[PDB]
């Protein structure tokens, strides 16, 4: 597997048309924030493709 | 996109903005592409 390639599965916005998002930040997914450091209900939204 | 329009407006006055009538033609094109919520301009200094 060639894990070069990435993706955002996880964001809170769905994009205008014609953007660009490269950032690289933690995202909730559910009652508990994440405030920068992973734990429940968080999870780093970029995945490698395998 | 992106677009830019100016005029080389003669002026006399003071303070305030002209009274009169003169339109901008278009210039410039450059689409950058990104999300532009603000600008900011330039203000040169001087030293004695
Ligand atoms: C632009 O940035 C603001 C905050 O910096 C964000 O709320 C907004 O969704 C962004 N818009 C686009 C089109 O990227």
């Amino acid at each position: 597997g060639n894990y070069n390639y990435l993706y955002r599965l996880f964001r809170k916005s769905n994009l205008k048309p014609f953007e660009r998002d490269i950032s690289t930040e933690i995202y909730q997914a559910g009652s508990t924030p994440c405030n920068g450091v992973k734990g429940f209900n968080c999870y780093f939204p970029l995945q490698s493709y395998g | 996109y992106f677009k830019i329009y100016s005029k080389h407006t003669p002026i006399n006055l003071v303070r305030d903005l002209p009274q009169g009538f003169s339109a901008l033609e278009p210039l410039v094109d450059l689409p950058i592409g990104i999300n532009i919520t603000r600008f900011q301009t330039l203000l040169a200094l001087h030293r004695s």
